[PDB]
């Protein structure tokens, strides 16, 4: 051990790349943008059946037309979200109109970038990078619905579709078969739903695990437990007849 | 600061191992009065006993210290005691609670604990106090900033050996010339040199002022000392 | 200025004029005095107007991210309190600026806070403020029943606006009207004080300190 | 100062020091909580190494954040103080600025936030706390009961545990707690809590203390008449077969 | 809180037809004493820009240093500093300009009147004013202090518009500048016979004159003015 | 005592049309009672399709343009070539504004584009951020003269319809830009017939669906 | 040797190296191929921009800096964030300050002191991005390289990132005819476009694969991405 | 940095000294009434754009420097001296004297090596030029040690770029022209560059002469230059 900002002889850096490993350990939370709507979805993950799972806050709201999902060291998410909606406030205050998903999802990279004391050349306030990555979907009018993936090495990715957390290897290929351009929400809705049914340790029911949407029309919305559930019997259904 | 693999923390561990080699202090509380006394550590004929006080320490007018560790430590956080209990009087124009000045110290242990790299204060207290809360009250706290409350308790050398022969003959009943027995009883089973004489101790008590309604702290002098030595029948 | 707020059996009127004034010339006839902060909640403005718009766009700001941090609507109390806060950070800086705070909550029911730069906050039924308040103000203590219909309370409320705008210099252009209710804020019109007044002199046989 | 960094990521993906600081809760004395269907009720176990001790003057593990909260703990003692403290402080500072007293969530996420910022500041080690809040939100007769750990996650239990051999009580309450059923009233609530105390306890002398929160600012401690009482009934009842 | 001490009166200015003349006498006052005599308020930069700077003369001094380090700096890493990286009127004074009104800004003035004169690289005439309070303007004429009441008047009577700039040959534009100098020692008590004068030009480059003096004076018609009204002898 | 603050003159005016909207300003520069210059333009385009004018004190009003042409610049920078729509500059304005709310700037501005639904949009600013979306608006040292013109002669006020006895006023139609261009140039001879401060040079600025063109009249120049 | 001697970036070795700058050195190698090539009126920056993933967006490598000047990245992307923002801020400055565009060669030398600080401060790391900049100026158009070494050198044309050894050889080679290519701009392009294909082992590169800036005389800084790309595959 | 080794020694200062031995060969010639400077700049690539990656460095007006190493830690060094000049000028009026100048970069690079937190600089610059009393040219080491020099060099031609000074010093006790000494500079380059002849090279010169150049460190270029290469062409073969 000796530095937190040092390169590997490879030219890679060390507390990144295990910061990256922290997320892998994290639940799992799908993400999929139509031209209807981005859903996201999580899984619950509780560590006891004495835990009260609807008291799981995986899945944010960040401004009405902007949400996120979160895997990996989740209390490292608190100060991220914070920037967040303070970020996109503030520019609606400064501005009177909706940060850009873009904008909104850079400034959170930023934040990201501040480890160290004030690398000599400005100011690093955190001593570690945040051990947790986020899917960060919203609308906006310039580039429509949009599926950002923000990581603890200030990087992000636009994404049609996005797995990330423990089930991330084999989501990801299934997403990559099942994604195509022309899906509606509800299609959406049901993949989200199948991909987290096949990589979670549990039976996947409306308690360990959970959706949310954001459509122009409507904003963000986390779905509640009654509407999931019915969409879990269609699921069932759809596939038992398959 | 850093925490071992077992979740403890070492400099705070190796304090403590310092302050099991200190001089034993001893404390008990009785429903008149509280005792302190405690044991100077290998000395020498030619130190002044007259005009010495290492171990025994007043922090206002009702409550006083017995240190076990390194004096230059203690002195630095009874300074500080010190004031807190001055600011507490000009705030609240009343002798500062026992407990608070206790709790405050043990506040600015546990931070050496907590934050900045400094190494902890090798310090253990054992506080003797009266208020109008909580009447005779005796408290100790170590470097870790942990603290706790005892009717009898030693800090130091053969904390161990003593506890045990203190829950052996404290009653609830007592006097505190009962308690001033009882400590020096203590201490001579538990010394390790031939006897428990004057020139090796420090005691104290806290009374309910010989006839008055007050109270009073005495600090004894060594010939005091030596006359108490006498009564329990130690010469 | 004037500006008021009163409640009553049905909820809130909330009214204000619309003139904007430096020195002795006449800014504007068509100024913004309201601010719909959310849904539920209504800000007033007299006194300097950059410190009002600005310090009451900022509060909806505030307000705002209340509702993302506690998932829920804030409170009129701390609403009202935030700017009551901010205000007297500013105290002696020369902030001008007199304030009422409007809406509904489940918990609080209907509410206004008065709040102004010296720092004051005050709960209550009926404020008038601005130049012209004094004037708002006899119209409405004179007429004022706390069962008035909502068709009425809306009038008082328009008549007491009407009131102030033809006594003081100081206001005048339009009213702007609004109800708070359970539901809560409604819109009822803007109605311009060079149609208005003839109007209700006509149809009320009142204002006969005027020749026409 | 001094910002040296202490707390960072091990080739694995763990925060060695937040893992470690889990170790010191697991051989901190055991504490558990349970809620009612009108209650939740704070249990905690004293040590046995040293017994001539003043319980008067001695500080108690159950604290007071607010008059209608509760905080109790697992781990480092004096830790545990820099929390209750902050707690206390918030607590006023959010009736003063919100009128209101803070919900037990609000409050939790507070000290949640608290412990998560000392494991990614410079020069400073994490809580070797986790803790136990429990009480009632103003003007709501339905209890809360939320669990904080070093690393600032936080959650909500009908009923958790903490502390060394918390596993053992923990495996007794997910059998013996039934979400339908709730305890009905406080008696039968405490009855509940002392069951999975004395699991790990072995005589619930001095050494059980319980706290009992009713809604709307209501909370007491039990005496050692008041305990006994519990303890006696226990083992007397459940031991025929 | 400040106040000029040493000070210096006008600077006029105007273009011609190929580039810019520029004219300031050489006094610094100390109130209504003519205090110093050798002062020059004529301040060449490079050799296609001239200073004119009016005011407080220690801050004038100041804004000498400032000139000289620009160019000093400007040099540093530059193999193009005599070419096409060279300062040009129009980066000098947007500089000056900057540091008046961050001065101002801070309640804390450099208590002069400025006046850029030069050619551009691509030929064009440059001439701009800048203030203690950073106001800053353009025109075919420029002036400070008097200069702006009378020497104005009279340039404009050559340059009254742009149209009028193609028309000005070096030699009437020098002519009325000498002569509004002129005037203004008539009729400015804060003046002095003694002037330096520059001409930048797009063909010629920097004409610096120095030492000059006001000619042709007229005062014999003052024998026959006797009292203030009545009195005949 | 320094006094940090001066007078430039210098009057301006807006109107909003349907799909159009100008911004005029004399291009006279004065201090007391001389002129600083004939032609000194204070209407500027600061990209985006919204033009900008501060005027009062020259200083002031410069530094204010600078920093807002400069706003425009980091909102492409920051937010991926995003056109700032007029009402977005608006409110970016009152923060530079009341930014300086203890130590003001001493302008009045008036700012002039096109809307989201590409009508004509005006919008004026007190010297410290309060602001106002209006048809028309004159600023500045004549703007006590000119405003009631525009009022009577954009918006119609005061006349009634002929013959209904005042009730049915002149119903508010739009302006052609031969129509407004009209009534600018009027406004200006006015002003600079009745104040001092006004003269010399009319630059009008106007905004379409394809940018941004320059008008040029002589006015009075004593 | 390489034992205990690249713990930190304050540390020479033995033989007078410094292992951490060495090191972030090796981040470019790793980095997409991108060129960067110049004539006489215009400099053109061509990348290979990289996907995450057949679902993901292909990053991009090319960042506009002002009108007349910006930059192609190859390394840690969001080191190229920090620095391109402090070149804005430089350019920015020199606009507002001087009214001047910043020279391409002062740019150069002002990332090179930036990164040289962090090649000597204890408890920070090098920057870990190779940079490509071009522009316009008053002496013409400009390629530089960057490295985070603090190296900076002007070139007629050049490549950075994986396999860009192959590029590089080829713009050696081709030198004579491209820095001819004048008021060509689509000429330029496809020598670029070209350039770039001798550094595939990859694929044929797609309407997605390629990034396409230029700036020159008459053309400010422009970025190509997508559909109008396509004309040049 | 702040080590002392056993024996009194840096190591840390000795390995920057091997940074800049690695370098580029550079060196400054004092003459009658100035100093030349010249530098060798390798042409890694026909792509490098010639005459155009300026190395030798102006401070104030009056003072050139040249150095090898690492190019950034040169810069640095001249950033430094740069604004230690401007202080002198601000305070006392007249520019700095080279005597002063130099001390005040050694100081500077001096202090890089009392702290463990800093690293030593990894060039030798070779500096001088004018002042009112003559010319003056001065080497400074990673150490901060410096002296002043009749003719300095160093980097990888250093060995020859002496044996060739120090013949100058002896055939030439009468003080060499400051346009010979342009001349002889360019020789000396042509005469280090044999070790690094693998890849092509540059040749870099600048004076600053009383007479020649007014006493104003000046770049050499043109007919001059071209001259100057002609000699030492002429003179290699
Ligand atoms: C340097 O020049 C300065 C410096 C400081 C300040 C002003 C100018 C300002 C100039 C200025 O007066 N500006 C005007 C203003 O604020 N007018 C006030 C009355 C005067 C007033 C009353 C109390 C306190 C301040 C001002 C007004 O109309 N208030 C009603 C109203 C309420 C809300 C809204 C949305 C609009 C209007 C605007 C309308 O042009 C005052 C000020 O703070
Ligand atoms: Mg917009
Ligand atoms: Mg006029
Ligand atoms: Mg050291
Ligand atoms: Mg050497």
């Amino acid at each position: 051990d000796r530095g937190v900002s040092t390169f590997s002889p490879e030219g890679r850096l060390f507390q990144v790349e295990y910061s990256l490993e922290a997320i892998k350990l994290g639940s799992t939370a799908i993400g999929i943008a139509t031209k209807e709507g981005v859903v996201l979805g999580v899984e619950k993950r509780a560590t006891s059946p004495l835990l009260e799972s609807d008291s799981i806050e995986k899945i944010v709201e960040i401004d009405r037309h902007i949400g996120c999902a979160m895997s990996g060291l989740t209390a490292d998410a608190r100060s991220m979200i914070e920037h967040a909606r303070t970020a996109a406030v503030t520019h609606n205050l400064y501005y009177d109109e909706d940060i850009n998903v873009e904008s909104l999802t850079q400034s959170v990279c930023d934040l990201a970038l501040r480890f160290g004391e004030g690398a000599s050349g400005e100011e690093r306030l955190m001593s570690r990078p945040f051990g947790v990555a986020l899917l960060i979907a919203g609308h906006d009018a310039d580039d429509g619905y949009q599926l950002f993936h923000a990581e603890p090495s200030g990087t992000f990715y636009r994404y049609n579709a996005k797995a990330i957390g423990s089930g991330s290897e084999g989501a990801q290929a299934e997403l990559l078969n099942e994604w195509h351009s022309s899906l509606t929400l509800k299609e959406a809705e049901l993949l989200v739903l199948k991909i987290l049914k096949q990589v979670m340790e549990e039976k996947l029911d409306e308690n360990n695990a959970q959706l949310s949407c954001i459509t122009k029309q409507d904003g963000f919305k986390i779905y509640d437990n009654e509407k999931t559930a019915e969409l879990i019997k269609e699921l069932k259904e759809k596939e038992a007849a398959e | 600061t850093i925490f071992s693999p077992e979740g403890r923390l070492y400099q705070v561990e190796y304090a403590l191992e310092s302050i099991s080699h200190a001089g034993t202090a001893i404390g008990i509380m009785a429903s008149d009065g509280i005792v302190l006394a405690a044991e100077r550590k290998v000395t020498s004929t030619l130190l002044e006993q007259d005009t010495s006080t290492e171990k025994l320490y007043k922090l206002n007018d009702k409550i006083a210290v017995a240190v076990a560790g390194l004096t230059a430590d203690a002195e630095i956080l009874i300074n500080t005691a010190r004031i807190h209990a001055q600011n507490y009087l000009k705030t609240y124009n009343e002798d500062i609670p026992v407990e608070i000045l206790v709790r405050r110290l043990s506040d600015i242990k546990q931070g050496y604990t907590q934050h900045g790299g400094l190494r902890p204060f090798g310090v253990s207290f054992i506080y003797a106090g009266y208020d109008d809360r909580y009447g005779y009250q005796l408290y100790t706290s170590n470097p870790s900033g942990n603290y706790t409350g005892w009717k009898a308790i030693s800090v130091g050398a053969n904390t161990s050996a003593a506890q045990t022969l203190l829950q052996m003959d404290y009653k609830d009943d007592m006097k505190v010339d009962d308690a001033i027995e009882l400590a020096l009883k203590t201490l001579s089973k538990t010394t390790d040199s031939s006897a428990l004489t004057y020139d090796r101790l420090e005691f104290a008590t806290i009374r309910k002022g010989a006839n008055d309604g007050e109270v009073y702290q005495k600090i004894f002098k060594p010939q005091e000392i030596k006359d108490i030595l006498v009564k329990t029948g130690i010469t | 200025t004037t500006t008021l707020a009163f409640r009553f059996q049905g909820g809130i009127i909330v009214a204000v004029d619309s003139r904007a004034t430096a020195g002795n010339w006449v800014a504007s006839q068509t100024v913004k005095k309201v601010i719909e902060i959310n849904p539920f909640l209504l800000g007033t403005m007299a006194g300097g107007a950059a410190d009002c718009q600005f310090w009451e766009t900022w509060l909806g700001s505030q307000c705002r991210l209340h509702e993302l941090r506690e998932k829920e609507r804030i409170s009129v109390a701390a609403a009202s309190k935030i700017l009551s806060n901010l205000v007297y950070q500013y105290k002696g800086a020369g902030l001008s600026m007199g304030t009422m705070i409007c809406g509904y909550t489940r918990k609080e029911g209907p509410t206004i806070y008065y709040v102004d730069s010296d720092g004051t906050r005050l709960k209550g039924d009926i404020f008038c403020v601005g130049s012209g308040q004094t004037f708002a103000y006899g119209v409405l203590d004179s007429n004022y029943k706390w069962d008035l219909s909502v068709e009425d309370a809306l009038y008082l409320g328009k008549r007491s606006i009407l009131a102030a705008a033809h006594r003081d210099a100081y206001s005048g252009g339009s009213v702007n009207l609004y109800h708070v209710t359970e539901d809560g804020w409604i819109y009822h019109g803007n109605h311009d004080v060079g149609e208005l007044f003839w109007k209700v002199k006509e149809e009320e046989g009142s204002f006969n300190n005027v020749i026409g | 100062g001094y910002d040296r960094a202490l707390s960072i990521f091990s080739p694995d993906g763990h925060i060695f020091q937040v893992e470690y600081a889990l170790e010191a809760v697991k051989r901190g004395t055991c504490a558990v909580g349970v809620k009612g269907k009108n209650c939740v009720v704070l249990g905690c176990e004293r040590r046995s190494t040293l017994k001539l001790q003043d319980t008067r003057i001695t500080p108690s593990k159950v604290s007071k954040i607010d008059s209608h909260v509760v905080l109790s703990f697992s781990g480092l003692n004096a830790d545990s103080r820099i929390l209750i403290e902050k707690a206390r402080v918030e607590a006023q500072s959010h009736r003063l600025t919100l009128e209101d007293p803070v919900t037990v969530e609000y409050l939790t996420r507070y000290v949640a936030g608290v412990q998560q910022r000392y494991t990614q500041s410079g020069g400073v080690r994490p809580f070797g706390v986790s803790t136990l809040i429990a009480g009632f939100d103003p003007r709501d007769d339905e209890p809360k009961l939320y669990q904080t750990e070093p690393s600032g996650i936080y959650s909500s239990w009908s009923a958790q545990t903490i502390g060394r051999n918390s596993k053992t009580v923990r495996e007794f309450l997910e059998k013996n707690y039934d979400r339908k059923e709730p305890p009905a009233t406080v008696e039968e609530c405490v009855k509940l809590t002392v069951r999975s105390l004395l699991e790990v306890v072995q005589t619930g002398a001095k050494n059980i203390e319980i706290t009992v929160v009713k809604p709307d600012s209501d909370i007491v401690a039990l005496s050692s008449e008041e305990i006994n009482q519990y303890v006696t009934q226990i083992e007397q009842e459940k031991q025929e077969q | 809180t400040q106040q000029p001490i040493v000070t210096g009166t006008s600077v006029i200015s105007m273009k011609y037809d190929n580039g810019v003349i520029i004219a300031a006498d050489n006094l610094g006052s100390y109130g209504s004493l003519l205090r110093f005599n050798g002062v020059e308020r004529l301040i060449p930069v490079g050799d296609n820009t001239v200073v004119g700077i009016s005011g407080d003369i220690s801050d004038m001094q100041h804004i000498e240093r400032l000139l000289k380090d620009l160019v000093t700096e400007n040099a540093y890493d530059n193999p193009l500093a005599d070419a096409e990286e060279a300062l040009e009127p129009s980066y000098i004074f947007e500089y000056l300009a900057t540091v008046m009104y961050q001065r101002r800004s801070k309640m804390n003035p450099l208590w002069n009147a400025i006046i850029v004169a030069g050619v551009q690289s691509n030929g064009d005439q440059f001439l701009r004013y800048v203030n203690l309070l950073g106001v800053t303007y353009s025109s075919p004429t420029l002036a400070t202090g008097f200069g702006a009441h009378m020497a104005n008047p009279l340039l404009r009577k050559v340059v009254d518009r742009e149209s009028d700039i193609p028309k000005t040959t070096v030699q009437v534009a020098e002519e009325a500048i000498v002569n509004a100098m002129r005037v203004l020692y008539y009729r400015d008590a804060r003046s002095s016979r003694n002037f330096s004068l520059a001409i930048i030009d797009k063909n010629t480059g920097l004409t610096f004159k120095k030492n000059l003096q006001v000619e042709n004076m007229k005062w014999d018609f003052a024998k026959d003015i006797k009292g203030y009204g009545t009195q005949k002898i | 005592q320094f006094n940090p603050y001066g007078d430039n003159g210098g009057t301006i005016l807006g109107i909003a049309g349907e799909d159009f909207a100008v911004l005029a300003g004399d291009t006279r520069n004065i201090t007391d009672y001389s002129i600083n210059s004939r032609y000194e333009p204070k209407v500027f385009d600061c990209g985006d399709n919204i033009v900008m004018s501060a005027n009062g004190f020259a200083a002031d009003g410069d530094a204010l343009v600078k920093r807002f042409k400069n706003s425009v610049k980091w909102y492409h920078f920051d937010h991926n070539d995003k056109k700032l729509s007029i009402n977005s500059a608006a409110r970016n304005i009152q923060h530079l504004l009341y930014g300086k709310r203890f130590f003001p700037y001493y302008v009045h501005t008036i700012i002039a584009g096109l809307d989201e639904d590409g009508k004509g949009a005006v919008y004026s600013f007190d010297p410290v951020g309060s602001y106002e979306r209006e048809q028309c608006r004159a600023g500045g040292a004549a703007a006590s003269l000119i405003m009631p013109f525009l009022d009577n002669q954009v918006n119609f006020k005061n006349q009634y319809e002929p013959g209904t006895n005042g009730k049915v006023k002149k119903p508010l139609k739009y302006l052609s830009v031969e129509e407004v261009i009209k009534l600018v140039r009027d406004s200006f001879t006015s002003a600079t017939e009745r104040h001092i401060q006004v003269g010399d040079g009319l630059e009008i600025l106007i905004v379409t669906k394809d940018g941004v063109r320059k008008e040029f009249y002589e006015l009075k120049r004593d | 040797f390489r034992n205990n001697y690249d713990g930190d970036t304050v540390t020479f070795s033995p033989t007078g190296r410094l292992f951490q700058v060495e090191y972030a050195l090796e981040a470019i190698k790793q980095g997409s191929v991108t060129v960067g090539l110049r004539s006489n009126t215009h400099a053109v920056l061509v990348a290979l921009k990289r996907n995450a993933d057949e679902l993901s967006s292909y990053q991009k490598k090319i960042i506009k800096c002002d009108e007349h000047m910006g930059l192609s990245l190859a390394g840690l992307a969001p080191d190229a964030r920090v620095l391109s923002n402090y070149l804005r801020q430089q350019c920015n400055y020199s606009s507002l300050v001087f009214n001047r565009k910043l020279a391409v060669e002062r740019a150069g030398h002002l990332l090179c002191d930036k990164a040289q600080k962090n090649t000597q401060s204890y408890g920070g790391r090098p920057y870990g991005v190779g940079l490509l900049i071009i522009g316009y100026d008053k002496s013409g158009a400009h390629l530089l390289e960057f490295q985070p070494s603090g190296n900076v050198t002007e070139l007629y044309g050049t490549a950075i990132g994986a396999r860009s050894q192959g590029a590089k050889t080829y713009l050696e080679r081709t030198l004579d005819t491209f820095i001819k290519i004048d008021g060509n701009p689509d000429e330029l392009i496809k020598a670029g476009v070209e350039a770039i294909s001798q550094s595939l082992r990859d694929e044929s590169l797609t309407v997605d694969n390629l990034s396409i800036a230029i700036v020159g005389k008459d053309t400010p800084f422009t970025i190509y991405d997508g559909e109008a790309v396509a004309k040049y595959i | 940095n702040s080590v002392f080794s056993p024996d009194g020694r840096n190591f840390q200062v000795e390995y920057a000294v091997k940074a800049v031995e690695n370098g580029t060969t550079s060196i400054g010639i004092k003459c009658n009434d100035g100093v030349v400077f010249a530098v060798e700049k390798l042409i890694t690539s026909k792509l490098l754009v010639p005459q155009k990656n300026v190395k030798i460095q102006v401070v104030d007006r009056h003072i050139g420097c040249v150095y090898s190493g690492l190019i950034p830690d040169g810069r640095h060094l001249v950033n430094r001296g740069r604004e230690e000049a401007a202080s002198f000028k601000k305070l006392y009026k007249t520019p700095i004297p080279i005597p002063a100048f130099a001390d005040r970069l050694g100081q500077y690079v001096q202090a890089h090596t009392l702290y463990n937190s800093v690293r030593p600089f990894g060039v030798s610059t070779i500096f001088g030029g004018v002042d009112k009393n003559g010319a003056h040219l001065y080497m400074l080491e990673p150490s901060g040690s410096y002296w002043g020099y009749k003719g300095a060099a160093t980097g990888k031609g250093r060995q020859s770029a002496k044996a060739e000074l120090e013949k100058l010093v002896d055939h030439h006790p009468e003080g060499l022209s400051a346009r010979e000494a342009v001349k002889q500079a360019a020789k000396i380059i042509y005469l280090a560059h044999e070790d690094n002849k693998e890849k092509d090279f540059e040749l870099e010169i600048s004076w600053c002469s009383l007479s020649e150049t007014n006493g104003l460190h000046k770049f050499v270029k043109g007919d001059l230059l071209q001259e100057a290469i002609d000699f030492a062409q002429k003179e290699i073969n």
